[PDB]
């Protein structure tokens, strides 16, 4: 209770680190879409590979702008070394051989929809790793198995919204299942805390929690605002629990 | 629907689930023992009780549990299970027709009578000598007891006894040699020895394995076994050639000091060490804290002895120990225990009488002579006590004359006397062998007539007498009447005493009847008697209640220290020199160490659903390193075959260590062969199986049991019943 | 008004189940389950060899995780700190099994789920529990936590060490043991092997 | 290592109970699907509703049927008392109501889209609380927070693997999306585990799980094998956690 | 092929922060962040007052989660246990600050994650770390656990109590509290509120 200097028990990541996580919710969702959309031989599937293109390169600037360690140039290690046990690890080469992959597909050469399946595992590997990098740390009592789950649903509720705002007549009605299916483990998760960690999340979050949970009952009404709606669940739920995870606590 | 909340009706009662006796209060709701409990008052229980006390009813709810007297078939061999039911009068007519043809062509002595519990009173020491047979005998004297009773018979003039005199609650060092507490379970000694612990005794335990006792120990000496004597005569030399020892009490109360010392002149701590395993440091520093803490400082003597065939040597160096200390009577260690007054019923002396012997000639003199035939191993050993295992040859090849028919009153042959197959050959040669017991055991079943005995619940007996610091005479009185076709003992010798003509010997119509004339000596009746269960007399404990009254109490008038000056004389040796550098385990093979589980009673207790659930099988321990070697781990089982071949059944293997490697240990009491006792039968090794060869204490005729050695085979782990179907089966009174 | 405790000294405990068979046969429990059972268990090699024993048995938690997940409300926490079932309610649907985290609860036979009950049918008469008055050893100690006469409260006030198993979960268990063998405290399974 | 008797640490949920497991998924999914049918005002929502409630019917009595209490009637203080934190509770109240429910939207009485709402409100709470039932034991390592996700998710495949075996148009398309999403939580779901939580799940099953996992991804293959593929891995899902979740382990 | 290990006797610290002290001058560790801190706690009420100085930092556990974790391979656990980081692969990401249980990890203003270093600087050149030279009160040791004549290891043979923090984490801390004042033992923010 009273100390001589300090624990290092300072937020570690910021509200920077809380908008990519934003952003490879989008980048992973959409270069899905892509893939799907190529080995279904939809006439889209180019539109869509340009764009998880440039989500996954805004995502990848992001993580380097944002890093303490970016003028010192020690990312170039993230790809010559092996570490399958790394959330991290596995989201840099992730985004990193599925952009290559999605270069390859573009620009129409090298090989065709056999590529989209190499698209389709990479996004999977995108969309799987943050949720995974937060709930490895069985020491921080938020973070639970549930954010292995909430996670990918809410980067495709991200995908689904962005792809129905640019009127792509597919995206609404899985956008609205993923979306109930998203918001309803949103809803079961405080239920599923110890007491301590539960009462820390709705004294440090929650009308936050509440907010986003009663706004995304906006993508079940009208249109043009149901995109949105999902959207802004979505990415709130996905920011204020790396926000408010980030506690040890006793 | 639960008991206490039904109907109760409660009476004061002993505990028959072994033989420390302790005093208890049982608790029926007509027919049936809920509930046991100890009572404050009686000096044994205190209002405590173990779990072998709490769980001692069921047998008498077991629906194996013996029910109709039975004849074998006529035609039928022993050990075939043919057995036809029988009356009472038709079962007890046929034993004294038998018994009688025996005593026209052979004499009364052609009968041996074994047995054990508190009915032994009738079976073992009256019934035999009302008939004029010295061929009775119990295991807790030459399998158990015997090496310290005639070491304490020489050295002091006193028994050490059933409920061993030991102050523990003033002790303050207390060096226990494989003397295992808390396994073996006796109530009154645990609750002392955990008295002790808890005002700071400190506690110094010799094993060659870590038991629960060295788990409350300040020092474990993890002693190559059989090397008990050396250690002992070690701490002798360093007390008296350090100058450690009580000088008055040597001077006031010991004969032949003298004799010791110089015998003692080359047993140093660094001969010990060698023999011992233990470290010279170690042997040094165990003998100078305790002659720091003297004359509060004990070795308690063990209870089981016959560990090797030297045995009366290790305990003399024992309680030569305790005297130079000063503790014996002493507010420390030995209080002086004396036997309570309850006079005996008035009849004529018995054709035998017994020689409680110590000194100037307590063997064969009234046997040579003296009317016509001696106890059948009257030559075998020095001490006069009469040797179970002995008198079993006899009944094989004639030899000194011959042992046709023989009782077996709750005593069991199979488990408690080495060498089964020697037993069995005996049982095959007799002319008469009856059974008198509760369970269908493994040896019950080889009997011409069974007699179904009532438990101590259906059941009075005849007091129960304990020597102590305050001595005390208890009374059990039933809880209700026997069930089945059930007959208490009393009632089963009276019937075969008016058989054979002792109708002077059995007069009094009734046990309460009985009961009524020891009480009238006293001050009471039976009726008061049941009132305040137990009944506690002024004795005395110390010497100076002794002394000043002019008076000491021993054999001779001072304790003689080296020990007895007959047995020099014509034996050979008076001093415990025999430290005898013990055989060792062959290349492959370990020695077989066994001992108590907490909650089974030897083995009776094996087919009790209360107790085997708490412990269904038994257990191999191996040092963890050595079950490596072999391919061994935790959950497989092994059979154990001795050096004469000898297999017995799959047990469990227990791979941690608590042991030396020269060793292996198992819990005695399991693997028997009995199919009748459905839970028992099957489960684990039974350690008596395995003991095959003993070697005989020439002094005190004990059989030394931890001389066999076995090694260990793979095998499968076993397929046997569910323990909870059996356990379930209802008790149904018929 | 009490909080109702025990303590069971570890120092003094020699695992002779006499509490464990006192208590089968003062409750009448059935053959193939256990309110109370005895851990044992070595640590260390030679020079250093400490033999732990554990009666272990419905510590009556304060914070019982094995209430709130009853549907019926049969499974239901006392005034005084007593954790006990009203049969009468009772569906046997497991929840409270499920939610344990000692292993102290059972299907009773009869079609409700069982466990120790610290002898609630002495404790209303003016007695102490059946475990607690057979034990040689007197290693267990029962009574008001708040009454600093009490037994319970005067063996923990002379311990040496407390400890509780899985302090970790919540739950404030109110069986104490007293002066632990091991240096490191109660022995778990983790530590082996 | 050693005991006197022996703690009670059996099975205490055997492969009765996991097969009401997989029953309820199907019964609450059902009941999601006659509820969102009678929303959009389509004609297949009234047999939809009658075997919601089969279902429901089919539940309850086989939770009655296995009950060591059956004969004992005590299920009655189900439904005499109010205990809001106990899984069991809500899930006997959601099935129960969203039976009587479903039953007067069959019987056309009491109302219609008031009732169709109520139907939905009663199925989420039945689709609900078996992952919640699992969950709560903080004490089980193996029923983590994920079971919150995992539950509902394969609830659904369950019933919209039935509905495409009924040959209804609308469903092969969320089956799979829904189906992906179970089988990307599944596969994340050990890695989510502390190291002797999943080598336990993993020597105790797996090699079922595995198979389970492979199973499920034949519901993107070949049209009539997609329903029973996906039916087959989220049943062997639910009963096998349920199975092997039943440890305190340390 | 040693296994590095620091005892702390809490029976004789008084949280005088002179190793905290001594650590932040010899590793030039900068302003607001620390490789060692003092925590100070009191355990209430007078007849039974108890007060725990507890120093804190990097228990170099045995199975640590923070090099898992680690994409680049810069957290390493070297051949006798110590956890290190190798700035030269750091990209300051901060997953092994999530996955470190006791906040003994901080980001260096240099860019690169930073945190006690079992002094290895010393190590090397033979000596103990500047923590265990400077204190007063004799109460911390340092050694290879598996010397037995090290000041680690006689220590922990002569404690009357071992503790550590978070033992239910899957660590194996290497930093061991000896003589712990409160009999319940190291103090918790839970038993508080
Ligand atoms: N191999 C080996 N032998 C030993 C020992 C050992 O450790 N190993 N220990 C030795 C020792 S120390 C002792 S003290 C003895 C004890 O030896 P025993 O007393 O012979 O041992 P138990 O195995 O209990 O056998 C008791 C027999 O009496 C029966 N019985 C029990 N209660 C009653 C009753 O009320 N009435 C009647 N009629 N019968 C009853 C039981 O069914 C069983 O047949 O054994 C000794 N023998
Ligand atoms: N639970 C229970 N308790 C009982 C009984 C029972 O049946 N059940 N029976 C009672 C009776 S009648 C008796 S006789 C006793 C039996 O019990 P004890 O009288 O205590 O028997 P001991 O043979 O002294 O002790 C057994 C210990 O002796 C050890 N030992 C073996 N060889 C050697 C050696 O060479 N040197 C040394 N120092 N130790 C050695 C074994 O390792 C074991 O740890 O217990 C009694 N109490
Ligand atoms: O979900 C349930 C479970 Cl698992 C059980 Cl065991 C019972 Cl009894 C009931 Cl009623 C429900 Cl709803
Ligand atoms: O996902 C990432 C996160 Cl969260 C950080 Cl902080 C960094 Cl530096 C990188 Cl490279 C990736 Cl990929
Ligand atoms: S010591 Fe135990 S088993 Fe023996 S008589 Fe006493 S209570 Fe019964
Ligand atoms: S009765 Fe006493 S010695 Fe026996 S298990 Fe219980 S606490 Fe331990
Ligand atoms: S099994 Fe009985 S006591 Fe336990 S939660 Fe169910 S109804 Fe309640
Ligand atoms: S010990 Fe078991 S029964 Fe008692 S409160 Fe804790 S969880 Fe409930
Ligand atoms: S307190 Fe009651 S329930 Fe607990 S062990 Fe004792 S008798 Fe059994
Ligand atoms: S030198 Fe000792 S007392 Fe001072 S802060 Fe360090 S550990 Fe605490
Ligand atoms: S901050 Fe540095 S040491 Fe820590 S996980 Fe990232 S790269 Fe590894
Ligand atoms: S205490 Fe934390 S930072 Fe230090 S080695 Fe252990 S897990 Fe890593
Ligand atoms: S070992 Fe070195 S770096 Fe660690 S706290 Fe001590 S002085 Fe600081
Ligand atoms: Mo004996």
């Amino acid at each position: 209770a009273e100390f001589y200097g300090l624990p290092n028990a300072q937020e570690f990541w910021h509200w920077t680190n809380a908008l990519h996580f934003v952003l490879v919710g989008l980048a992973g969702g959409v270069a899905l879409l892509a893939a799907l959309l190529h080995l279904k031989g939809d006439a889209e599937a180019r539109r869509y590979t340009l764009y998880a293109l440039m989500l996954i390169a805004l995502d990848l600037f992001i993580l380097w702008a944002e890093s303490p360690a970016r003028f010192r140039f020690t990312h170039i290690w993230l790809f010559l070394s092996f570490h399958p046990t790394s959330p991290i690890w596995w989201g840099a080469w992730g985004l990193g051989l599925g952009f290559l992959t999605g270069g390859l597909l573009y620009l129409g050469k090298g090989s065709q929809r056999a590529l989209a399946w190499a698209l389709l595992v990479f996004s999977l590997v995108a969309l799987s790793y943050p949720g995974l990098a937060l709930a490895v740390n069985l020491n921080r009592p938020l973070w639970n198995g549930l954010m292995a789950g909430l996670f990918p649903l809410t980067a495709l509720v991200l995908a689904l919204g962005l792809a129905a705002l640019l009127k792509s007549p597919w995206a609404l009605f899985p956008l609205r299942v993923l979306a109930g299916a998203s918001l309803l483990l949103a809803l079961l998760y405080p239920l599923t805390l110890p007491p301590e960690a539960r009462g820390h999340l709705l004294e440090e979050a929650g009308f936050w929690y509440g907010l986003f949970l009663l706004l995304g009952l906006g993508t079940f009404w009208q249109e043009r605002l149901a995109p949105w709606a999902g959207l802004l669940a979505a990415a709130g739920l996905r920011a204020l629990l790396v926000l408010a995870g980030q506690w040890q606590g006793l | 629907a639960p008991w206490y909340a039904q109907e109760v009706k409660s009476v004061y009662q002993i505990c028959e689930g072994c033989f420390w006796r302790c005093g208890i209060v049982a608790h029926a709701v007509g027919n049936r023992v809920y509930k046991v409990e100890g009572y404050e008052a009686n000096p044994k229980s205190r209002g405590r009780l173990c779990p072998r006390g709490q769980g001692a009813p069921q047998t008498t709810y077991d629906p194996d549990r013996l029910k109709r007297p039975l004849i074998r078939v006529e035609g039928s061999q022993r050990g075939e299970g043919k057995y036809r039911v029988a009356t009472w009068e038709e079962a007890l007519d046929h034993i004294a027709k038998k018994m009688l043809e025996i005593r026209e062509k052979y004499g009364p002595e052609a009968i041996a009578f074994f047995g054990h519990g508190t009915g032994d009173y009738w079976f073992v020491d009256f019934l035999p000598a009302a008939w004029g047979s010295p061929n009775a005998a119990k295991p807790s004297v030459s399998l158990c007891t015997a090496p310290r009773e005639v070491a304490s018979q020489w050295v002091f003039g006193r028994p050490i006894g059933g409920h061993e005199p030991i102050d523990w609650e003033n002790a303050r060092y207390i060096v226990l040699i494989g003397h295992h507490i808390g396994e073996d379970t006796h109530n009154t000694q645990l609750q002392d020895f955990a008295l002790a612990l808890k005002n700071g005794a400190k506690v110094v335990v010799v094993d060659p394995r870590f038991s629960t006792a060295a788990a409350k120990a300040h020092r474990w000496l993890p002693i190559k076994p059989g090397t008990d004597t050396a250690l002992l005569l070690a701490w002798i030399h360093v007390l008296i050639y350090e100058d450690l020892y009580d000088k008055e009490y040597v001077a006031k109360y010991t004969v032949g000091f003298e004799e010791l010392k110089a015998h003692v002149k080359d047993f140093t701590p660094e001969w010990a060490e060698k023999h011992t395993e233990i470290p010279a440091q170690v042997i040094r520093e165990v003998a100078r804290e305790m002659a720091a803490h003297k004359p509060r400082a004990v070795l308690p003597p063990t209870r089981h002895n016959v560990w090797y065939g030297d045995d009366t040597y290790r305990v003399m160096a024992l309680l030569y120990v305790n005297v130079l200390l000063g503790n014996y009577g002493r507010p420390g260690g030995f209080y002086i225990a004396q036997s309570p007054y309850l006079e005996k019923y008035p009849l004529p002396p018995l054709p035998l009488e017994p020689a409680a012997g110590g000194c100037s000639g307590p063997s064969g003199g009234d046997h040579e002579p003296e009317g016509f035939k001696p106890r059948a191993d009257k030559g075998k050993f020095f001490a006069r006590s009469t040797a179970i295992q002995e008198l079993i040859e006899p009944m094989i090849t004639g030899e000194p004359y011959p042992i046709k028919g023989l009782f077996a009153y709750g005593i069991n042959l199979f488990h408690s006397i080495p060498n089964v197959p020697r037993t069995k050959e005996a049982l095959k040669n007799l002319d008469l062998y009856v059974a008198i017991d509760v369970l269908p055991q493994e040896h019950v079943m080889w009997a011409d007539v069974i007699l179904p005995e009532a438990t101590y619940l259906e059941r009075y007996d005849d007091f129960v007498l304990v020597a102590h610091k305050t001595p005390f005479i208890q009374l059990r009185t039933p809880a209700h009447e026997p069930l089945f076709d059930t007959k208490p003992g009393w009632w089963i010798a009276r019937e075969l005493g008016l058989r054979l003509g002792l109708e002077q010997y059995f007069p009094w119509k009734t046990i309460e009847e009985y009961l009524e004339t020891r009480l009238q000596s006293l001050g009471l009746d039976l009726e008061t008697m049941k009132g305040m269960g137990t009944l506690v007399q002024r004795g005395k404990p110390w010497l100076e209640d002794w002394e000043k009254e002019g008076r000491l109490p021993f054999g001779t008038a001072s304790g003689k220290i080296e020990l007895y000056c007959q047995r020099f004389k014509e034996a050979g040796h008076q001093p415990l020199p025999v430290f005898t550098p013990p055989e060792e385990p062959p290349e492959g093979f370990y020695r077989l160490l066994y001992g108590r589980s907490p909650v089974h009673t030897f083995a009776r207790t094996q087919n009790n659903w209360v107790l085997m659930e708490m412990d269904p099988e038994n257990e191999v321990w191996i040092h963890k390193e050595e079950a490596k070697r072999l391919g061994l781990k935790e959950g497989d089982y092994v059979m154990l075959v001795n050096q004469d071949g000898v297999k017995e059944g799959p047990v469990r293997v227990k791979p941690t260590a608590r042991i030396r490697k020269d060793c292996v240990y198992i819990v005695h009491g399991f693997g028997h062969k009995a199919p009748l006792m459905r839970l028992a039968h099957g489960r684990g090794a039974s350690d008596n199986y395995l003991q095959t060869r003993y070697k005989l204490d020439p002094i005190s005729g004990g059989a030394g049991l931890r001389v066999n050695f076995v090694r260990l085979e793979k095998a499968e782990r076993p397929r046997l019943p569910s323990l909870t179907g059996l356990a379930k089966r209802p008790f149904d009174e018929r | 008004m009490p909080r109702y405790a025990m303590a069971i000294d570890l120092s003094l405990c020699v695992g002779c189940a006499a509490c464990a068979v006192a208590c089968k046969m003062e409750n009448e429990v059935p053959p193939g389950v256990f309110n109370l059972w005895i851990r044992e268990r070595e640590v260390g090699e030679y020079p250093n060899l400490v033999v732990e024993f554990r009666p272990e048995q419905c510590l009556h938690c304060e914070n019982p995780p094995c209430v709130p997940v009853c549907p019926t409300g049969a499974s239901y926490q006392t005034k005084d700190g007593l954790v006990l079932v009203d049969p009468k309610k009772c569906i046997a649907c497991g929840a409270c099994i499920a939610a344990c985290p000692y292993d102290a609860r059972y299907l009773h036979p009869a079609g409700y789920v069982s466990k120790c009950t610290f002898c609630a049918h002495r404790l209303e008469k003016g007695k102490v529990p059946a475990c607690v008055e057979t034990c040689p050893t007197y290693c267990r100690t029962f009574g008001d936590l708040e009454d600093p006469e009490s037994p319970v409260a005067k063996a923990l006030k002379a311990a040496e060490r407390v400890d509780v198993l899985r302090p970790e979960q919540g739950t404030r268990p109110k069986l104490f043991y007293l002066n632990a063998p091991s240096k490191k405290g109660l022995t778990r399974e983790s530590e082996v092997h």
